[PDB]
Order: C-alpha cells, then structure tokens, then sequence
C-alpha cells in the first residue's frame, strides 16, 4: 500500500541476496587469496563481475522508489545507498576511459621501474629497494638519483592522465548531485535525516583549520629536534633554520620520521623493552601470541573468535606453488565467516598487528547481526579506530609485564617511557602536516582555483610552508610528485585517516576514564576493565543506524572532533619538546634552498 | 503399540530437545491417544522460532503449532550430513511469507510473497517468490547450519490411549510369603507348582 511497505517488500530478497552473492564474491576473492593460481583468479573476477552486475538490477528497481516519502529512515539510508553505489551518471564511452585510466595508473604505478644509477643492465622496482633504500641506505648521491628518477618515471607518464581523469571525476560529479568530485570526497561524511546530528558539507574545510593551527607549534617544536639530530649525520647538507631537502625524508612521500628513531633518538644507551628475544626462551610462537590476543578480548568482555575462524585462517605462509599476499586484512564476509589472512613473525610488532587486525574483525562479528545494507560503522574511520584502539593498548609496560616475557623487574623511569613517546609523537605527529596537505592540495586542484600550468607550483609552494621541507631538484609541470604516492595515483579519498586519528584518542581516553585508571596517558590497559568494554561494545552492535557525529558523542560526549586527548598524550613529551630546544628556532625557512 | 522414549537417550544429544506440554518423569509411563511426526530442518538461529504459542517468524511462515503443544519437539544439528561447500540451495525454506499458518499444515502450498501495488504475484519486485534456498556450509558458525527437527507430538484425547511406555518385571519365587501382580492381578500369598490342565 504505501510507500514503506513496498520498500520493504522489495528489500526482503535483496537483502538476502546481497548476502549471498557479496559472499560468494569475497569467498572466490578468499580461496584466491589463499590459494594464487589462474583459475582462482578467473572465479574471482567473474563473482565480482556476476555479483556487481546484479547490484544493477536492483538499483534500478531501488531509484524506481524515491526518497522523499520515506519516514523509517531505515528504507531511506537504504535507498540512498542503492542509488549511490549500484548506480551511475556516466555514458559507456566517459566511463570506459575512466575506467581505461584507472588501468593504466596502476598499471604504470605497479610495474614502473627505476634502473640503478649510470647503468640500464639492472633495474628495481618501488617495493623491493626503493621503500628500504630511503628507510635504509642514507647516501646523498645514490637516495639523490634514486628519488630524482623514481619520481620522473612515474610523474611525467602519469600527470596527463591524471590531468584528464580529474576532468573525468569532474564531469561526472557534475551530472551527480555534487558541484564537483572534491565535494563528492567533501560527501563521505555527511549526514542527513536526523536534526541536531546533520553534518554540513561546508564544515569539512572550517573543522580542520580549527585544531591544526593549535598544534602547529608542536610540530615545529618537533622540527626544532629533528633537523638538530639529522645535521649530526648530515652537517654540511642541512640549514640550520631552512627547509629541509626532500630525498633524505627516510621514506618516499615523507609520511614518517620514526624509521629515524636511531637517527632522532633522545637517549640512545637505555635499552628498549624487548619480548622478542625472551620470545624464544620461552617456546613461544604465532599460536601463543594469538591465543594471548583472544585472552585480551577475553578479559575485556568482547566476544573471542570462533574455532571455525582459527581453523581456516592461514597463520604462516606456505610457500611453493602455495603462495599468497600476507598483508594484513580482516576479511568481512559474514555468516559467521570472519578470517584473517596476515602471516605472522615472533615479534612484538607482528603481536601489535594482530591485536589491530582482530579488532576489526571484532567490531565485524558484533556488528553482523545487522542488515547487510547498514553492516557499515558510523564512517570509514571508526572501522580503523576499533582496532586502532586496541592496537595502541597492546603498548603498555604493565600488560606487557602480565604477559610474563617481558620479567617484572622492569622498572619506569625517564627513559623507558620518554623514549617511546618520542617514538610515538614521531609515528602520530609527523604525519600530521603531509596528511593535511595532501587533502588541500587534492580539493585545490579538483576544485579549479590554480591554473593548470600552476598546478605543480602550487604543489611545491606549501610543501616548504605546512612541512617545512624543501625540494632537492626543481620538479616542474612534468613532474607529478603525487602521482609517486597510493591513493592519488588510484583515486582513493585521503580524508578518512585525518577523522581517524582524531577519533581514536578520544575513544581511547573514553576506555581509560570510564574504567578508572591513573597514571600518564602512555600507561593504560583495558584487559581488566569492564565499563570501557562495555562502553565499546555498545557501539559496537549499532551499525549503520547512527551517524558518525551522535555515535562520538556517544562516547565522550561531545559530538564534533577534537584534539585534547592527542595533546594529552604527548603532554610529558610537549614538556620535553619545550624544554630541550630553547635555544633552537621554532620554525622553518621557506625561502632557503639548499640545490644552491 | 508400545513406545519406549530411552531410545534417543541412546542416540547422540540432541540439543534443542525440550518438552512443554508433558511430564518429562512420567515419559516412559504415561499414555497417548496417537503420536505425530512431523520431521523438517531448520536452521540454528531460527530453531526456537517453531515455538508453541511463540510462533516466530518463521513458524508462521514454515509451520506453526497451538499455544498448548502436548509432547516433545526434538531438534539436533545435521551439518555435516546435510551439508555442501558449494551451499545447500537444495534446501529450500519460504523464506518470504505473508501472514501467520496453521498447526499440522505443510506450506508445500505456496504462500507468494505478495505485498505492494502490483498483483504481479508470483516471482519478482513486490511479488516476491517465498522460497529462498538455505545455501548451507559446513564451514559456517551457529545459527547458518541445518539443524535438523522433528515433532513429537505426545496427543492425549478422548480416543484411547493405546500407546503407552513399556512395564519391566521381576524373578519368581516359590514356596515363600510374597506379595504379586500378574497383569494387575493384586494379592499375596505362596506360589507352589500345580497340576491342574487349564
Ligand atoms: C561501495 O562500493 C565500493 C566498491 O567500489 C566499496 O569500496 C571498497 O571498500 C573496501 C573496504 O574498505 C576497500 O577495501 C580496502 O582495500 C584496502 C587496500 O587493500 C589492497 O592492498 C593490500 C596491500 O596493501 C592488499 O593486500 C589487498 O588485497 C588490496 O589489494 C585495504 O587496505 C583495506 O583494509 C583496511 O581495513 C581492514 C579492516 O577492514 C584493516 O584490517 C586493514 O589493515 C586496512 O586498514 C580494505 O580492505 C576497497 O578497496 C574499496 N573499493 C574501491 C574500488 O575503492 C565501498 O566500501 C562500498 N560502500 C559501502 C559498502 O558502504
Ligand atoms: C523500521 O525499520 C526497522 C528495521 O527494518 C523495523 O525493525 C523491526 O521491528 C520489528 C518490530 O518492531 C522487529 O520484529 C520483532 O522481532 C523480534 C525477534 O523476532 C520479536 O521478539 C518481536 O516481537 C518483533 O516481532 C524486527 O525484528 C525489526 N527488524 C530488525 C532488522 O531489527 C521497524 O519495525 C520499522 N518500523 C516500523 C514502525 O515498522
Ligand atoms: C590450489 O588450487 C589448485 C588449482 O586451483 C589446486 O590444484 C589442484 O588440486 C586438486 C586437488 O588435489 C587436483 O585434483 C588438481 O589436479 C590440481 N590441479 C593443479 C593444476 O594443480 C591446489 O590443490 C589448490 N591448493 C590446495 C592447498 O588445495
Ligand atoms: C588482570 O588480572 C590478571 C589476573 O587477576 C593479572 O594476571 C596476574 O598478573 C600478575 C603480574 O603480571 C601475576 O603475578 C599473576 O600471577 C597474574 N595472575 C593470573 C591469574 O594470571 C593481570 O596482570 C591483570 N592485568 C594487568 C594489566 O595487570
Ligand atoms: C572463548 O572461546 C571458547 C570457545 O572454545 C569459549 O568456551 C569461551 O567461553 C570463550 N571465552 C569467553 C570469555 O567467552
Ligand atoms: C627524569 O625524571 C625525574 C623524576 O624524578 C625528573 O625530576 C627529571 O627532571 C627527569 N629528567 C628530565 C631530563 O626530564
């Protein structure tokens, strides 16, 4: 009879079709996961082809219904869903080159190579050296040419073909109901339906202007101690003030300073708490330290895994004509179907990895009662936060100490705390000014405001401000420094990590204030706690049916983002980054440039 | 005839076994008009929606039963036996019916799932077929597997019982004071050999 009903009847089989063939699908994509040969590959792409071809036949029927007559919200969120991601404005020849651009930047991305220097007879690719060489291999000359021609190969092929794929996303996002594909990335976070909790597309650009610029003098402050560390290495090379040359970053698109850690250590004689050589005294392996990972879940009150997950899961890779990618992925296929497909070595970092992966996969299980069409968290970053939370948890001296490799004769003092904040702030803060950049530079180019000739310009002039690091070689029109990194070249939104972090902090001092604990923010288990477990679990089973802005306002209480648990965290190391750099500048010359 | 309610207790544990409308103590010695059968498979989740009175989503879908259901319903899991890797959708169940059933009645009698401003009925948008395939795994958790199901239906009523729990008895001894019973014959006294030609 009314609108609702009928929605309801035509979403009582998709539904369970929707579970069935996107299980279908993501089995094939497992058993190939598993199991890499030809045929496993052929079923993968012909489920996914099959399954997301049906997606299509119900999105027609779903946009047949509007949604201006729709009073559950539940058939509205639904809809909105079917109309945005079963459905298309673009004709068969702008999607096709869409799509044909797409496989031609990864094609370029993957197999680019760059040859070793004043010789053709041997060449490499990015992820075999080129990710050990910046984090390894310090040379002036040999990281100088590697990162000069690495990122002419890929920029100069690949910049016209972003050029005509943002005019692509750009018509396409034109015919959409966007004013353009920036907004259409502005859009991820929306929220409509419920007044009071409605997210305005126009806030995006005014919320992150509003923290960052009071944790700016931090990371200068930071940069206060890096280029103070790095000139004991590299004297000559480094201004004492100036920007910073861009090909000794220790990584390629200077997300991180850590891998510095022996370069930018505080105190380099106290030794680090270390389990992984204990870890083999006492005959441990993967399956102790995941057993271990479930007892944390098990103390906390989430749910622990099934021994259907256990069973199936390949922990370590076979080998051979067995072979498989072991990067970390907690596979969401349902039906009380969650595997991890992560190989794991006897470390404390593949411990912290684990404890990262089973937490999605926890969030995943509790959520999966759920409708499949609201089997979704509040936004894309709450997803990583779950396991972000635990991830950061499993760092904590006590808990390590209740794991009984690490002796409890270990003691706290300045230097087994300090310099892991250090560590800590580097991984965390660092990030910070390129993670931002990279969304300002994206929105500024898709938007339209600089001229194309421009476009590298533009590029190059915030890197000396936001960062602070300079070019070691003028890169021009021809260059694309940008189409060297992951998402850029593959058209993948950025936006979801700068929500992310901002969200993990604050569900993290959740679970240390509601469970009554003490101490500095860097020493917080929540192994023997209950309220904050339960805390999370309660958004853990919401799913889909609450908005991103009422669901962190049901954790602290406070519905829009903030920085004070970040801050928090760091506060004893912003007391050490004040304190020791009082005779260093704060800040950064723009205007320097070491290429002479 | 005569039946003996041990023999499942012989058999594996059956999980979901529970009776509402007898007295467990009084199985193997209390009498019944007739006995029902009714044998089908659900799965793990669901199990519980073939409730008496309690008719769940499904029951009113699948099958249902009174509010007052006298006897036993045995349910038990059939995974391994009753299941593919490639998904059971040779197991159907209506998946997709309308409105409450009726106790003692198959929906082999197609309910269609129709509900909206098409009389398409049949198959289809807003006329939807409610047959939907279990796909079942032996690989799933609880709550996706087939557990298998039977109604036991212990119907006591104004037609004669004649289905009663079996009597067991003892040894026999002669030539000493005794209290007897010989298919309800009460008494005591001594029982000695006789020569009479009956
Ligand atoms: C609308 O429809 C689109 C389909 O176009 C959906 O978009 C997909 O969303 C999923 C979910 O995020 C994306 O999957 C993600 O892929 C990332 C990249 O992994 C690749 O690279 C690694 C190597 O680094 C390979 O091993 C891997 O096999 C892939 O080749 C993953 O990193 C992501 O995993 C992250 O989350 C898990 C927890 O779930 C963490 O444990 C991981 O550590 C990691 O942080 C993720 O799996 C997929 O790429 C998207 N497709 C496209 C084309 O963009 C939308 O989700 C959908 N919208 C809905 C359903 O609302
Ligand atoms: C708006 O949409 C939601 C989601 O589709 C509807 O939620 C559904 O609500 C009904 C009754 O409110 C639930 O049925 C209940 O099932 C339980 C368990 O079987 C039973 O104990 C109850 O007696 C009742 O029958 C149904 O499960 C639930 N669906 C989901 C997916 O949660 C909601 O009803 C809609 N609003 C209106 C006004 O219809
Ligand atoms: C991975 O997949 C391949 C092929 O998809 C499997 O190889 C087949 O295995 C079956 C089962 O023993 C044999 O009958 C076939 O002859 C094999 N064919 C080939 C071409 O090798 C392989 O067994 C799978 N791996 C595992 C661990 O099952
Ligand atoms: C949570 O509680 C457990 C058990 O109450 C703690 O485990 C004890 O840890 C201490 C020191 O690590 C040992 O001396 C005991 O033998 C442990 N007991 C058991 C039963 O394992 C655990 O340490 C607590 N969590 C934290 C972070 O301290
Ligand atoms: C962990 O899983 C096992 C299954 O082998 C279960 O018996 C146990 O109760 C689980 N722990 C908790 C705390 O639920
Ligand atoms: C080391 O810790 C002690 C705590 O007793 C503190 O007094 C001292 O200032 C710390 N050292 C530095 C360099 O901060």
């Amino acid at each position: 009879s009314t609108i609702e009903e009928q929605a309801k009847t035509f979403l009582d089989k998709f539904n369970h079709e929707a579970e069935d063939l996107f299980y279908q699908s993501s089995l094939a994509s497992w058993n190939y996961n598993t199991n890499i040969t030809e045929e496993n590959v052929q079923n993968m792409n012909n489920a996914g082809d099959k399954w997301s071809a049906f997606l299509k036949e119900q999105s027609t029927l779903a946009q047949m219904y509007p949604l201006q007559e729709i009073q559950n919200l539940t058939v509205k969120l639904q809809l909105q869903a079917l109309q945005q991601n079963g459905s298309s404005v673009l004709s068969e020849d702008k999607s096709k080159r869409l799509n044909t651009i797409l496989n031609t930047m990864s094609t370029i991305y993957s197999t680019g190579k760059v040859c070793n220097p004043d010789n053709p007879q041997e060449c490499l690719l990015l992820e075999p050296g080129l990710n050990e060489i910046m984090a390894n291999s310090l040379d002036y000359n040999e990281r100088l040419w590697a990162w000069e021609s690495w990122r002419s190969e890929v920029g100069k092929q690949l910049r016209p073909l972003y050029e005509e794929y943002v005019v692509l996303k750009n018509e396409m996002a034109r015919a959409n109901h966007y004013e353009d594909y920036g907004d259409y990335w502005r859009g991820d976070y929306e929220v409509n339906g419920v007044d009071g909790y409605d997210y305005s597309r126009g806030q995006l650009i005014e919320d992150v202007e509003h923290t960052f610029e009071e944790i700016k003098p931090l990371y200068e402050h930071l940069h206060a101690y890096v280029r103070a560390k790095l000139m004991n290495a590299y004297p000559s090379y480094i201004s004492p003030i100036g920007c910073l040359p861009a090909h000794l970053l220790g990584d390629m698109w200077g997300r991180f300073w850590t891998n510095l850690y022996s370069l930018t250590v505080p105190f380099g004689q106290k030794p680090n708490i270390d389990v992984t050589d204990a870890m083999v005294d006492q005959a441990w392996d993967a399956q102790r330290i995941f057993k271990e990972a479930e007892k944390f879940f098990v103390s906390v009150g989430l749910p622990n895994m099934t021994q259907g997950f256990w069973e199936n899961s390949m922990l370590t890779d076979p080998g051979n004509v067995q072979k498989a990618v072991c990067h970390p992925t907690a596979w969401d296929l349902g039906k009380g179907d969650f595997r991890i497909l992560m190989c794991t070595k006897v470390t404390m970092d593949d411990f912290l990895t684990a404890h990262h992966e089973m937490g999605h996969i926890q969030y995943d299980m509790a959520y999966a009662a759920q409708p499949f069409l609201l089997r979704n968290g509040a936004n894309e970053g709450f997803h990583e936060a779950v396991g972000e939370i635990m991830s950061l948890s499993a760092a904590t001296p006590k808990h390590l100490k209740s794991i009984g490799l690490l002796s409890p004769d270990f003691q706290e003092d300045n230097e087994t705390e300090i310099n892991f904040l250090l560590k800590q702030a580097l991984t965390i803060v660092g990030t910070l000014p390129f993670t931002y950049m990279l969304e300002k530079w994206r929105w500024m180019v898709f938007k339209g405001e600089i001229p194309k000739d421009q476009w590298m310009k533009k590029w190059w002039e915030m890197k000396r401000e936001i960062v602070g690091v300079v070019e070691p070689v003028p890169h021009d029109e021809t260059y694309c420094d940008p189409a060297s990194l992951f998402h850029v070249s593959n058209d993948y939104s950025f936006i979801r990590y700068y929500t992310r972090t901002l969200y993990q902090f604050q569900f993290q001092e959740a679970l240390c204030q509601a469970a009554k604990h003490e101490g500095p923010l860097h020493k917080c288990d929540i192994s023997n706690s209950t309220e904050a477990g339960q805390k999370l679990f309660n958004m853990l089973r919401l799913g889909k049916s609450e908005p991103w802005t009422l669901a962190l306002e049901n954790v602290v209480g406070a519905k829009n983002m903030n920085v004070r648990p970040l801050l928090n965290y760091f506060e004893p190391l912003f007391t050490w980054l004040k304190d020791q750099n009082k005779n260093s500048f704060v800040g950064w010359s723009t205007d320097w440039s070491p290429y002479a | 005839c005569v039946a003996d309610y041990s023999v499942l207790y012989n058999f594996a544990p059956f999980f979901a076994f529970k009776c509402y409308g007898v007295s467990p103590t009084k199985l193997n010695d209390l009498c019944f008009t007739n006995v029902y059968a009714d044998s089908f498979v659900i799965k793990g989740n669901e199990v519980s929606q073939i409730a008496p009175g309690q008719t769940g989503n499904i029951a009113d879908y699948n099958y249902k039963l009174p509010d007052d259901f006298t006897g036993c319903v045995i349910a038990w899991n059939s995974n391994k036996l009753d299941s593919k890797h490639s998904g059971n959708y040779d197991y159907w169940y209506r998946l997709f019916r309308k409105s409450k059933l009726k106790p003692f009645e198959r929906d082999i009698s197609t309910e269609i799932y129709q509900a909206g401003n098409k009389p398409c009925k049949g198959k289809g948008p807003n006329c939807y077929f409610p047959l939907q395939s279990y796909g079942f795994r032996p690989t799933y958790g609880v709550g996706h597997q087939p557990y298998r199901v039977v109604v036991l239906s212990f119907e006591l009523l104004h037609a004669p019982a004649t289905v009663c729990g079996p009597k067991k008895s003892t040894n026999l001894v002669k030539n000493k004071c005794v209290n007897f019973n010989f298919n309800g014959l009460t008494g005591t006294g001594v029982l000695t050999k006789s020569n009479k030609k009956f």
